[PDB]
RNA sequence: CCCCACUAUGCUUAGCCCUAAACCUCAACAGUUAAAUCAACAAAACUGCUCGCCAGAACACUACGAGCCACAGCUUAAAACUCAAA
């Protein structure tokens, strides 16, 4: 009775989410560069969001935040290209901080 | 000739600012293509030449729009170096 | 075999295709109010689809309707009828100052 | 003495052949390991080609029966104001809770779709779930 | 000229884990400085040239 | 009320007035800005001629008839003859892209006239006579 | 070459004339995307099948013959002499 990969994939939260556009997810700040927040939200790629003007000091490494997802991976195919150009990051809008 | 007058291509002057009224009229005629159309109509453009220019213009717009889209897309990563020293 | 394997079907999350503002509506040469929304106020010039946002089919219907209405005596050619200057602005063009 | 023709065969085939020909006096340290435990595919250079005409990749889109319920739920009720927590491997969203109830009621013999969808919303409201219709 | 002694032993194994960069001393220094910048985050002119 | 660049439409009830006169009653300054000359005629709302001035009638000749300062001088001359006849406010109708297109309007203002609107009536054929062949220069 | 005036001509009608860098410089039809991807460039590389066409340059959109409402015309289209390139 060993779980198969097909079973893990069916019942994974990322599979159950469906399309990522306009989906609220919880992210975690893992790296900070000046006012650029690098946030992991459970996907393949992190998103980069600028520090909000209000309560900017509350956003620190480890701070859990609320995001509105737009794309899991920003990619586009440009004229005369055989493959897609990827910037290796997700697109999301930082809404605020998650609190209990 | 047969139309009503002082409706087409007519801009009213505000507070005696005629320079701004003339610039607004010139901007209207430019955006609607009239200024460039009057100029091209001074001399006859031969049909083979008009098709060549209309095709060059169409392709320069597509190429400029595509090059702007590429630069915008690849400017997302213009942020500071996150892994400086590595 | 295995119940959790993916199944073949059509995308259930697919979104409908986009539609122009005039998709599904009859364009009549007598409806000058509608046609006037797609001509320049100052010059009467028909707007291209990059300004009107219409699809190829409706861009053609509007164009053909305008040309018919103009020469049949329903619509002016050199300017937008001033009666229709206060109608909803559906065209992506900014003119004044 | 050796071969740097990396596009001619594989490092194994090129090495094996030069050892037979006596060009290589000793086998490399990795040769005996490769022989005992070879890869699934022999690493031979190939040139990736572009597909034309009626040739299409065999990759298939991954869909599930419950995806139909999820598409309708998102249309009717939108995304839940509750936020997805994709770090918890057992996270259940309002949509997944809806899908599980929808699946239970179908197994009780109900077969209509429009009726099986309205009864599911009522059950969750009874359990205290917030379902704000988008429109 | 203090060219470093052979950077490997008799078995041929280089001593430094960054040997194959060709700049092991420079990259060993960059690695040590980059590591210190990391630890600070986890924790948190005229006189000389 | 907010300012409208659109002219008042005749037959509608507007509140705009200039010396107690409606837009339909303001005299019209017709400026023809050609490549080699500039002609200005001021007429009343009933199409009565009131003043005429051109670069040629102001003593400019040949390549001088087509400049900015020549058109500005013609505007001042037409403004002077029009002001004597009782003209203060004028509607400007300019046809042509010559050098005296804007300068002719400045001269009308320096001459004492107030421009309340600007109209372009440059002839644009909608398909018309075939233009002459390009000059080989 | 520039300026002005003006004609054949561009238009209509009724006949002709039958040419173009008449060029996507890509013959028609059918099929393939796996092999080697492929001299180069153009416009990814090919298979089956059929018709048309080609066989060094120049002579030559020529000569002669023939046909044509064409008569300083069009179509078809050589040879001699010459060269070791083109
Ligand atoms: S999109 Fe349907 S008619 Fe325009
Ligand atoms: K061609
Ligand atoms: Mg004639
Ligand atoms: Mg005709
Ligand atoms: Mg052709
Ligand atoms: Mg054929
Ligand atoms: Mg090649
Ligand atoms: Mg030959
Ligand atoms: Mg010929
Ligand atoms: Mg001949
Ligand atoms: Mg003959």
């Amino acid at each position: 009775n060993v779980e198969s990969f097909a079973s893990m994939l069916r019942h994974s939260p990322l599979t159950q989410m469906g399309p990522a556009k306009d989906k609220l997810v919880i992210g975690r700040i893992f790296h900070i560069v000046e006012n650029d927040l690098y946030i992991d939200f459970g996907g393949k790629f992190h998103c980069v969001c600028r520090r909000p003007e209000v309560d900017g000091e509350k956003y620190q490494k480890g701070t859990r935040v609320r995001l509105r997802l737009l794309d899991l991976e920003l990619t586009s195919r440009f004229l005369g290209a055989t493959t897609d150009t990827t910037v290796l990051e997700a697109n999301a809008v930082l809404l605020g901080i998650q609190e209990s | 000739a047969k139309h009503l007058k002082f409706i087409a291509r007519t801009v009213m002057v505000q507070e005696g600012n005629v320079e701004s009224a003339y610039r607004t009229l010139n901007r209207i005629l430019t955006m609607d293509g009239l200024i460039e159309d009057i100029k091209h109509r001074r001399y006859y453009e031969k049909p083979c030449r008009r098709r060549q220019r209309e095709s060059y213009e169409r392709c320069r717009r597509i190429y400029n729009m595509e090059m702007a889209r590429k630069i915008n897309f690849l400017m997302r990563k213009n942020r500071a170096d996150p892994w400086q020293g590595c | 075999s295995n119940e959790d394997l993916p199944i073949s079907m059509e995308n259930p999350y697919k979104e409908p295709l986009k539609k122009c503002i005039l998709c599904g509506k009859h364009v009549d040469y007598k409806n000058v109010q509608l046609l006037s929304q797609f001509v320049s106020p100052f010059t009467g010039c028909i707007y291209g689809r990059h300004i009107t946002g219409l699809c190829g089919k409706k861009q053609k219907e509007i164009t053909k309707a305008i040309k018919r209405a103009q020469i049949m005596g329903f619509m002016p050619v050199t300017y937008k009828d001033p009666a229709y200057l206060k109608d909803p602005k559906v065209c992506n063009i900014r003119y004044r100052e | 003495a050796g071969s740097r023709l990396e596009t001619v065969g594989s490092i194994f085939s090129r090495t094996r052949d030069l050892v037979r020909a006596g060009v290589l006096k000793e086998k490399p340290l990795w040769f005996d390991v490769y022989d005992a435990f070879p890869p699934l595919r022999e690493p031979v250079f190939q040139r990736p080609r572009v597909r034309y005409g009626k040739a299409k990749a065999p990759i298939q889109d991954i869909w599930y029966h419950e995806d139909r319920i999820r598409a309708k739920f998102y249309s009717v009720y939108g995304s839940g104001q509750r936020a997805f927590d994709l770090f918890n491997p057992n996270f259940k969203s309002t949509c997944q809770r809806f899908v599980e109830k929808y699946t239970e009621l179908q197994k009780l013999g109900e077969t209509d779709e429009e009726k099986l969808f309205v009864e599911t919303g009522k059950a969750l409201l009874a359990e205290g779930v917030i379902l704000r219709r988008v429109g | 000229p203090r060219q470093r002694a052979i950077q490997w032993g008799e078995d041929g194994r280089p001593f430094h884990y960054l040997f194959y960069t060709g700049k092991q001393s420079y990259y060993s220094l960059m690695h040590d400085v980059y590591g210190m910048l990391l630890n600070l985050e986890k924790h948190q002119v005229i006189g000389s040239r | 009320t907010k300012f409208s660049i659109y002219p008042p439409i005749p037959g509608e009830e507007s509140s705009l007035r200039w010396a107690g006169k409606k837009f339909e009653e303001i005299p019209i300054a017709h400026i023809k800005a050609s490549h080699n000359n500039t002609q200005i005629q001021v007429v009343s709302a009933s199409n009565e001629p009131l003043a005429f001035a051109s670069c040629g009638t102001e003593g400019f000749r040949n390549a001088k008839k087509g400049t900015g300062i020549a058109a500005q001088t013609a505007g001042i001359a037409a403004a002077a003859r029009a002001k004597q006849k009782g003209v203060i406010h004028i509607r400007v109708v300019v046809k042509g892209l010559g050098p005296g297109r804007l300068s002719a309007m400045h001269g009308l203002i320096m001459g004492g006239l107030e421009v309340i609107s600007i109209t372009d009536n440059t002839p644009i054929p909608h398909x018309g006579c075939r233009p002459r062949k390009a000059r080989k220069l």
